[PDB]
C-alpha cells in the first residue's frame, strides 16, 4: 500500500506478502469382479456384457 | 298428356372413385423402428447400477 508523508516525515514500508497451496495426489481405482461362466456365456451368446 | 322424363325411367349417373373419411395411422411404427426378429418371446439386457 502507499502511504501520504509530509516533507520530512518518516516514511514507513508496506512489503508484499505471499504464500504457497500444494496438490494432494489422489490415485482412482476400479475393480470389477465375475466368474469365467460369464466370459463363455458373453463370448458365446455375443452378449456385449464384458464390452459394457 | 305431355311427355315427361318421369316416363323414361332414367339411370343415375354413376361418379368414379369412393369417398372416403381418413384413419390415423400408427404413432408407434414412425417413432420407433421397427428390428428384425425371429418368431417367439424375445429377451433383452438391462443396465441395473453402473460401478
Amino acid at each position: 500500500r502507499g502511504e501520504v508523508v509530509g516533507e520530512s516525515a518518516e516514511k514507513s514500508e508496506s512489503t508484499a506478502t505471499f504464500a504457497p497451496v500444494t496438490s494432494l495426489v489422489r490415485k482412482v481405482q476400479v475393480t470389477q469382479r465375475f466368474s469365467q461362466e460369464v466370459k463363455w456365456a458373453d463370448e458365446s451368446r455375443q452378449l456385449g456384457v464384458l464390452q459394457t | 298428356a305431355v311427355l315427361k322424363t318421369s316416363s323414361f325411367q332414367l339411370p343415375r349417373h354413376l361418379v368414379p372413385g369412393v369417398w372416403q373419411k381418413a384413419q390415423g395411422q400408427s404413432v408407434l411404427a414412425r417413432l420407433s423402428n421397427a428390428e428384425p426378429q425371429e418368431f417367439g418371446e424375445q429377451q433383452y439386457m438391462t443396465l441395473t447400477a453402473p460401478p
